[PDB]
């Protein structure tokens, strides 16, 4: 699955 | 904080604790039902924000 986060 | 990750059912973005977004990788299946935020967690409910606020929030 796709994810997105701080960085 | 929190995480996104996308439904592979109906690609909704779907927020998520930071403290567990590590062990969902691409090759894992991950669908709204598994959400155990009840208020975005079936494919009918609409996504909590825009992409663009989304994206905003994680400061990308
Ligand atoms: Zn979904």
């Amino acid at each position: 699955a796709r994810t997105k986060q701080t960085a | 904080e929190s995480a996104w990750v996308r439904c592979d059912d109906c690609f909704k973005w779907r927020r998520i604790p930071a403290s567990v977004v590590g062990s969902i990788d691409e090759s894992s299946r991950w669908i709204c039902m598994n959400n155990s935020d009840k208020r975005f967690a079936d494919c009918s409910k609409s996504q909590e924000m825009s992409n663009e606020e989304i994206n905003a929030e994680l400061g990308i």
